[PDB]
Parts: C-alpha cells; sequence; structure tokens
C-alpha cells in the first residue's frame, strides 16, 4: 500500500 | 504483483518514482547502463540529425519533395535527441523522476507527439511515392502544399499527444524514467481504458496498415529491381534513380517498424492483462522496448548515407568545408547542373529541362 504522507507533497 | 510500479510491494520497499530511486526495481549498475546509452545516443542521433537537416536545406540541389518530409523526420529526431533523451537521461543517472508529476507529462507529451509524427509523415512519404510511381505529372504537387501537409501531420500527432494532458491517462515506464501513456491501470476518473485502444489503434496502428497497404501497390509499379544504369528495366535514369529513393524509403519504414513495434504489441498487451505478468511483466521488458524506440532516432542518417549516393556525396562536401568531393562525385545530379551545395557546385539558377521549364525549378 503506498505512503500517504508523500499524498500532500506527491512531487 | 504489481504496485504503482512494476514490482509488487510485498515488502514495503517500493517508493514513488517522483520521490526516490527504483534502485530496488534494476541494479543501480543497470541503471547507470541506460544511462550510458543514452548519452552515446545524444551524440549520434544529434550530429546525424543535423546533419541530414544542415546538408539538404545547404545544398540547393537537394530540393525535392521528399527532402521536405525527411526534414521533418529529422526535426523529429532532433527533439528526441535535444528534448527528451537529456531528460531520460537525468533520470537514469538519478534512478527516478525528479522533476516530479509536471515533468513526466512534459517529458511523456514530446517524446509521444515525436513518435506519432515520425509514423504519420512516413505514411505521407509512402503515399507520395505512390504518386511518384503512378502519375509522373509534375505539376500535380506543391512545395507549399508540402509544408501545409507537414504541418498537418504535427496536428494531428497533437490530437493524440495533447489530449493525454488534457484530463486523460498519464504515467512511467517500468524501471522508468521515461514516460508514456497509462497502460496499467484504468484509472477511472481518468478515462484510461478508452485511451489506450484508441491511442494505439488510430495513431500507430492504421497508419501502419497505409504505408503497408500503399507500399504494396507500389509492388505492382516500381520494385526493388532497379539497374544501375538507365538502360534496363528502366525508362529514363530519373525512372532508375527514383528506385533508389524507394528503396531507401522502404528501409526507413522497416527500421521504424522493428524499433517501435515491440514497444506497441507491449502497450496492448498489458492493457489487456494489467496487473499480471505477460511472458514476465516486469520492469525489464518495459524498459528495453521503449529504450529501444529512442535508438530509432540514430538510425535514419545511417540509413541515408549508405542507401544513397547523392546525400553521401553531398553530405561529404558537407563535411569538408572546400569541395575536396573527391570519391566520384554525384556522377549524376550532385545537384541537377553539376556539384551541389549551398554555393560551390550549385549553380545558381540550376538549369531547366524541356523548352518548358519541366521542374518548379529555375524559377
Amino acid at each position: 500500500r503506498p505512503k500517504p504522507q508523500q499524498f500532500f507533497g506527491l512531487m | 504483483d504489481n504496485v504503482l510500479p512494476v514490482d509488487s510491494d510485498l515488502s514495503p520497499n517500493i517508493s514513488t518514482n517522483t520521490s526516490e530511486p527504483n534502485q530496488f526495481v534494476q541494479p543501480a549498475w543497470q541503471i547507470v547502463l541506460w544511462a550510458a546509452a543514452y548519452t552515446v545516443i545524444v551524440v549520434t542521433s544529434v550530429v546525424g540529425n543535423v546533419v541530414v537537416m544542415w546538408i539538404i536545406l545547404a545544398h540547393k540541389r537537394m530540393r525535392t519533395v521528399t527532402n521536405y518530409f525527411l526534414v521533418n523526420l529529422a526535426f523529429a529526431e532532433a527533439s528526441m535527441a535535444a528534448f527528451n533523451t537529456v531528460v531520460n537521461f537525468t533520470y537514469a543517472v538519478h534512478n527516478e523522476w525528479y522533476y516530479g508529476l509536471f515533468y513526466c507529462k512534459f517529458h511523456n507529451f514530446f517524446p509521444i507527439a515525436a513518435v506519432f509524427a515520425s509514423i504519420y509523415s512516413m505514411t505521407a512519404v509512402a503515399f507520395d511515392r505512390y504518386m511518384a510511381i503512378i502519375h509522373p505529372l509534375q505539376p500535380r504537387l506543391s512545395a507549399t502544399a508540402t509544408k501545409v501537409v507537414i504541418c498537418v501531420i504535427w496536428v494531428l500527432a497533437l490530437l493524440l499527444a495533447f489530449p493525454q494532458g488534457y484530463y486523460s491517462t498519464t504515467e512511467t515506464m517500468p524501471s522508468r524514467v521515461v514516460c508514456m501513456i497509462e497502460w496499467p491501470e484504468h484509472p477511472n476518473k481518468i478515462y484510461e481504458k478508452v485511451y489506450h485502444i484508441c491511442v494505439t489503434v488510430l495513431i500507430y496502428f492504421l497508419p501502419l496498415l497505409v504505408i503497408g497497404y500503399a507500399y504494396t501497390v507500389v509492388g505492382i509499379t516500381l520494385w526493388a529491381s532497379e539497374i544501375p544504369g538507365d538502360s534496363s528495366d528502366r525508362y529514363h535514369e530519373q525512372v532508375s534513380a527514383k528506385r533508389k529513393v524507394v528503396k531507401m524509403m522502404i528501409v526507413v519504414v522497416c527500421t521504424f517498424a522493428i524499433c517501435w513495434l515491440p514497444f506497441h504489441i507491449f502497450f496492448l498487451l498489458p492493457y489487456i492483462n494489467p496487473d499480471l505478468y505477460l511472458k514476465k511483466f516486469i520492469q525489464q521488458v518495459y524498459l528495453a522496448i521503449m529504450w529501444l524506440a529512442m535508438s530509432s532516432t540514430m538510425y535514419n542518417p545511417i540509413i541515408y548515407c549508405c542507401l544513397n549516393d547523392r546525400f553521401r556525396l553531398g553530405f561529404k562536401h558537407a563535411f569538408r568545408c572546400c569541395p575536396f568531393i573527391s570519391a566520384g562525385d554525384y556522377e549524376g545530379l550532385e545537384m541537377k547542373s553539376t556539384r551541389y551545395l549551398q554555393t560551390q557546385g550549385s549553380v545558381y539558377k540550376v538549369s531547366r529541362l524541356e523548352t518548358t521549364i519541366s521542374t518548379v525549378v529555375g524559377a
């Protein structure tokens, strides 16, 4: 499952 | 088997191509290997394509409609060498998309446009060959039209290339840092599935068929057999000369298909069975083919040199700053008049043939 933290800053 | 990347995230190891290196996907050295391939390619692609564009513009004699189309091809290759390869290189040594999603988009769009434009341009070339063979009547044709035609191909190319930018599909390639259309998921909001079938068939496949079809018609007419001198199965030197052009065009197409076809096939197969493995669905396979497609950019300058004496001799004229074109010259129309070049051999107002001016030249 992808980590949600990078969701905010995908870049 | 799959995560957003081609590798499974059995371990938590998988990380976004945007965020981190993808070292888990393949060996680090493999990264440098792809980077190395790209660096060498940049040199060859740039030099060869520039030479083609430079030579024809430089040499007045090489002004054929076909030459116009070839510049277009050369230009498409140049963008690859300048624009796409550079980014693909940076990534490779970085091991991922440092640039981030926006750039993935920029990087996919330009490269996609380049591929579409090439196949489409090849079709125009095929049609023009067909036209030349059946109806030698020179007047039904215009240089101005050719430019218009070239622009048109770009327009259509944009029709596929641009819509992904419009809310449509998107994404990076297996190990990748090369970006392409979203074959992996059916990102619903995105409407990926529709776009995928549409693009491959309409842009790549249909044009391939037409080129193939036009090729068949040419089969009845001028064929491979061509005697070097005008005499023998050739009705006029010009007729005998043309057969040479057609053969090169054929080879250009063949090389194109070999380079691209594997990518397009893989394009579709994962569409049908995503999240699974083809023979093996992996980083390696997708990667190999897409990078291979890149190699195409280099091949055309080589084919020209081998394939046609006219370019070969004229190019050499360019390479040595002065004429110095020993080796037997074009021994035909290096230029119609004599040698051809910007200056040097290509004399102003090259000669005209017929009482009237047959070719639109010497105008």
